[PDB]
């Protein structure tokens, strides 16, 4: 629980750093099917290596 | 008894099928009208009430022009009118178009005719799918048909003679895209996939045939000769009979590693014919030469896993044994450590018939060498960056997205090809 | 059996389309009275792509001619091949748009557009399968550009999946024919970017240069330029009408040419263009066709390719040729001029081969280049449009036809966006 | 015939500016 | 009043601050209106 409280404090600090980061609550009838955002190519290569 | 169903999808599939069926008609004596003036045709042809022989083939295309060329040509009275299936709109080199939107009704009709053809066969060795990896009809529709056949038919051995993009020369721009997509599709659906490259066949025609201006008809004639040499043991008897089902058992060390180089020998014109010995040892060495391979891939880069030889004509088991022993003792040709034999020799007493008007000469001996080798991962490495270079900018991605595809599908295909690269490295490794 | 609906807009579009239909009738062996006289079977095999069967052996073009003045199509109907067209396909008003895009798109073309779409629907529904529509017209003209953009918008609304091909004669750089050419071009480019799937850019001054330098005519009238444009327009779709060793339909060309949806403008050219003097001295071979194809002077567009980089390039060859020859020639071109070809596309050539060359040429080739060079043309249109728009010159006519000022600014903003897109892909680096 | 937008940020400014003192 | 002033600071506090085709297609409307 102490570790969790420390994590929550760190999250509060990150929120203070970046004020009001947007989080999409839900989606209502997104007419064309939208996939997850594409990762940067280096991250894509790292994920590919992890899968391999 | 030994029936094999032939499918030809796309322009390239239909155009190589023209050569293949011309070759089979010339081999079995079947006139283009349909009938001939024992039972060696049963593998490819079923005889009807009039005595007319109809091929167990299906010409599938979303474009009407290519099929209408057959409907008008000399082979109009041979093929079945409903066997020639024509679409309305071409796939326009769009895998999504050929696999998701246009191809549905056409492939449903294709399965209908394929069921009708299969119900005409006592036995069924398997399927011979001839398409072009690198086009919407070839890639998308062929992949869909392979998926449907795997779902319903089940255990039938599906051999895909795929024509892949050449390394540097090419005629399409989205060719890496649909090639990677089709490769992902057929990595799990075909049983034995044979690689063919137009650039390599052009080089073969330029050097061996001395043709400074090779064309698609020439390429398809060589491909047809390769396929006929492959199937010769089904239709003609000979020492060391070879079978469609045992291509796998003698050739596919692991199911993923089922892509195969093909090389024909000899490739010599009439003028250069009867000028050299053309013995079994020499033609085997030529078949293992890098130039004779119909794929732009240096075999010296990788290590051979298995090599199946199909000899046609006056070949004796001593000659094949001595030639293969010399090849094994040869230092340049390198085999894997885990496959000490790695060789499947099979001879046929029927020499390869020569199509009139062609450039290949009448040779009493012929070799079709089909090799499973880890070197082929190198052309896959070419396509894997030809893909990702455009995929970084997502060039032509909207064209594929419009007909019901997703960025995830491209990513999954490219990731599967990367896994295939890893697989090739591992199997080459000890 | 993949039909194409042809549409002609304005005086320039009507003249070009008339020359085009004369050329296509010549290719299909159709006399001006409509009877087939080709004595040649592949001509009638796919004649339905452009023509319809009448009661007799007559064939009627599937063409719809539009105008706001009667003189242009009076001349068209009285021309050598005027009798083929159905007179019901001549949809025209009484008062012409005074080179006013606003008049041709909002005031006068709007009443006529109902009849235009009625005829379009009548012609399209008779088609078994519809490849799409091709509209020939000129940017920089009132009735042509205005009604063409309006009709393209309407047909895009009606048939979203069907192909749209446009042949627009962009105003020439150095000499301007009408004063309000920059306004009309800016307004029409805005519509073509959004609606037209594939667009061909043509320039009268570039045509004059090519016909005076390669063809070396002394007094090329508009008929000769229209003949060049018609040759390109026929060659772009010959793969539909004739069997091909490696055939390619309009959608295949669009897929292999357009990397990104809004970059659908192309510069085109036809080969082999030979002067009558050197017809014997030239060698009609695939390498020669490719060399003349990739020359900057052969481009029918004012922008020269050297300043830009080729995003993609399709080459539709016609004739009995070696596909190895063709492919090797284009690969050699790309390797030699790699500086002029975009790096992040491994192969920049879409090669198509048709087995039936045009009458008179053993081999021929039409070239369609998507290159960043057209950036400078859009830039010049920007420089003229902004120059006039600063002082509102000639703007009150478009204002008085019921058009907001902000429509102009939106049009030029989109056209500048296209400019910067071309620049960004020209200088875009791999990885 | 104009339709116009009133920015609510002005109302936030009004809220942030208050006399208070003895009045509040 | 302090809390309301904090909110008023936040308002303009937030107001003050892929493929290239998408990158410019997302901002085309802004460019058009601003250029008008
Ligand atoms: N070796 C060989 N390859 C061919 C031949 N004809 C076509 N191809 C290849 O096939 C590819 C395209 O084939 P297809 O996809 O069937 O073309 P299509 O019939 O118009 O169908 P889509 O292009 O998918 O719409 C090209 O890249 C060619 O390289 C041929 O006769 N021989
Ligand atoms: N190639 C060609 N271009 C033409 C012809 N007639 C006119 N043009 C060009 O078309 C441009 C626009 O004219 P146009 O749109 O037809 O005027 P409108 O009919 O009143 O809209 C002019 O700048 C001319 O240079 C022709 O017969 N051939």
């Amino acid at each position: 629980a102490a570790a969790a409280a420390a994590a929550a404090a760190g999250a509060a600090a990150v929120a203070a750093e970046l004020p009001f980061v947007e989080q999409v609550e839900e989606v209502i009838a997104e007419a064309p099917v939208r996939g997850p955002p594409a990762p940067p190519p280096a991250v894509a290569a790292a994920q590919r290596a992890s899968r391999l | 008894m030994r029936e094999v169903i032939s499918i030809h999808i796309g322009q390239a599939g239909i155009q190589v099928g023209n050569a293949c069926w011309e070759l089979y008609c010339l081999e079995h004596g079947i006139q283009p009208d349909g009938q001939m003036p024992d039972d060696a045709f049963n593998t490819f042809f079923s005889e009807t009430g009039a005595g007319k022989h109809v091929p167990r083939c299906i010409f599938l295309d979303l474009e009407p022009t290519v099929v209408d060329e057959v409907r008008t040509g000399t082979y109009r009275q041979l093929f079945h009118p409903e066997q020639l299936i024509s679409g309305k709109e071409d796939a326009a080199n769009n895998f999504a178009r050929g696999h998701y939107t246009i191809g549905k009704e056409i492939v449903d009709l294709a399965l209908d005719r394929i069921r009708k053809l299969a119900d005409n066969c006592t036995g069924l060795q398997g399927f011979l799918v001839f398409n072009a990896v690198g086009g919407g009809t070839g890639s998308g529709l062929g992949s869909l048909l392979l998926e449907r056949l795997s779902v319903d038919y089940g255990k039938k051995s599906k051999l895909g003679f795929t024509v892949y993009p050449s390394p540097q020369v090419s005629t399409a721009v989205v060719e890496p895209y649909n090639s990677v997509l089709s490769t992902h599709s057929l990595l799990e659906h075909t049983d034995v996939a044979v690689m063919l490259d137009n650039e390599a066949i052009y080089d073969i025609c330029r050097r061996s045939l001395d043709i400074e201006r090779p064309t698609y008809t020439n390429l398809n004639r060589l491909i047809a000769q390769v396929i006929s040499s492959l199937t010769a043991s089904l239709r003609f008897d000979g020492a060391l009979n070879v079978d469609i089902t045992e291509f796998q058992t003698n050739l596919v060390p692991y199911p993923r590693i089922h892509f195969m180089l093909s090389s024909y020998a000899p490739i010599i014109s009439a003028e250069k014919a009867y000028h050299e010995q053309l013995s079994v040892a020499e033609i085997t060495n030529a078949a293992f030469e890098p130039a004779s391979m119909m794929v732009k891939c240096d075999p010296r880069h990788g290590k051979y896993m298995a090599c199946c030889l199909m000899y046609r004509g006056d070949v004796v088991p001593k000659d094949v044994n001595a030639s293969v022993a010399t090849i094994k003792t040869k230092r340049t040709i390198q085999f894997v450590d885990w496959c000490p034999t790695g060789f499947k020799c099979g001879i046929n007493y029927q020499p390869p018939t020569v199509v009139p008007g062609g450039d290949l000469a009448k040779v009493q001996r012929a070799v079709c060498m089909i090799s499973n080798s880890t070197a082929i991962g190198e052309i896959f490495s070419r396509l894997d960056h030809k893909f990702d270079l455009m995929y970084a900018k997502r060039a032509f991605v909207h064209w594929y997205v419009g007909e019901g595809m997703e960025e995830g599908e491209f990513s999954e295909a490219r990731e599967d090809l990367a896994a295939l690269e890893k697989d090739f490295e591992e199997v080459g490794a000890e | 059996m993949r039909e194409i609906v042809h549409i002609q807009g304005g005086q320039c579009g009507n003249q070009i389309g008339a020359k085009f239909w004369e050329v296509v009738s010549d290719e299909h062996g159709i006399d001006p009275t409509g009877t087939y006289h080709g004595d040649s079977d592949l001509q009638l095999e796919r004649i339905n792509v452009y023509f319809n069967e009448a009661t007799g052996g007559r064939y009627v073009p599937r063409a719809i001619l539009m105008d706001l003045e009667p003189g242009t199509m009076d001349s068209v109907r009285s021309g050598p091949y005027g009798q083929i067209f159905r007179p019901d396909n001549f949809v025209f008003g009484q008062t012409g748009a005074g080179n006013n895009w606003a008049k041709g798109h909002y005031t006068e073309g709007a009443e006529l557009i109902d009849s235009v779409l009625d005829v379009v629907r009548k012609e399209a529904e008779s088609c078994d399968c519809l490849q799409g529509f091709q509209v020939c017209h000129s940017l920089g003209g009132g009735t042509g550009s205005g009604m063409g953009t309006l009709l393209i918008s309407k047909i895009r609304e009606e048939y979203p999946d069907r192909m749209m091909l446009t042949f627009s004669v962009v105003p020439s750089p150095k000499v301007s024919d009408t004063v309000v050419e920059p306004y009309n071009a800016t307004l029409s480019v805005h519509q073509l970017v959004e609606n037209a799937d594939e667009c061909m850019v043509l320039d009268n001054e570039a045509l004059y240069d090519i016909c005076f330098r390669t063809l070396k005519l002394t007094t090329p009238t508009f008929g000769d330029l229209n003949h060049l444009i018609s040759a390109v327009m026929s060659g772009i779709t010959c793969c539909l009408r004739f069997p091909g060793q490696l055939n390619a339909d309009l959608r295949k060309l669009a897929v292999n040419l357009i990397p990104f949806p809004r970059l659908h403008f192309f510069m085109v050219g036809f080969t082999p263009l030979t002067s009558r003097g050197s017809q014997q001295y030239r060698a009609l071979t695939v390498p020669e066709l490719t060399q003349q194809m990739w020359d900057a002077k052969n481009m029918m567009c004012a922008a020269d390719p050297r300043h830009g980089r080729y995003l993609t390039a399709s080459a539709l060859f016609r004739g009995r040729m070696s596909t190895k020859e063709v492919d090797e020639q284009m690969l050699n071109v790309q390797n030699k001029n790699s500086s002029y070809f975009v790096e992040w596309i491994p192969n920049n050539v879409k090669s198509s081969v048709c087995d039936i060359p045009p009458k008179g040429l053993k081999m021929s080739a039409t070239f369609i280049g998507n290159s960043t060079a057209i950036q400078e043309m859009f830039k010049r249109v920007s420089e003229q449009f902004t120059a006039m728009f600063r002082r509102k010159a000639f703007l009150h006519w478009y204002t008085g036809e019921g058009m907001d000022e902000m429509e102009f600014t939106e049009a030029e903003s989109n056209m500048n966006d296209l400019v910067s897109e071309y620049q960004q892909y020209q200088d875009a680096s791999a990885e | 015939l104009v339709v116009a937008g009133e920015a609510l940020e002005s109302q936030l400014e009004a809220l942030a500016g208050a006399p208070i003192t003895l009045a509040e | 009043r302090r809390q309301y002033g904090m909110g008023g600071s936040m308002g303009p506090g937030a107001g003050a601050p892929r493929t290239i085709a998408e990158t410019m297609r997302v901002a085309a409307d802004t460019r058009k209106l601003g250029k008008f």
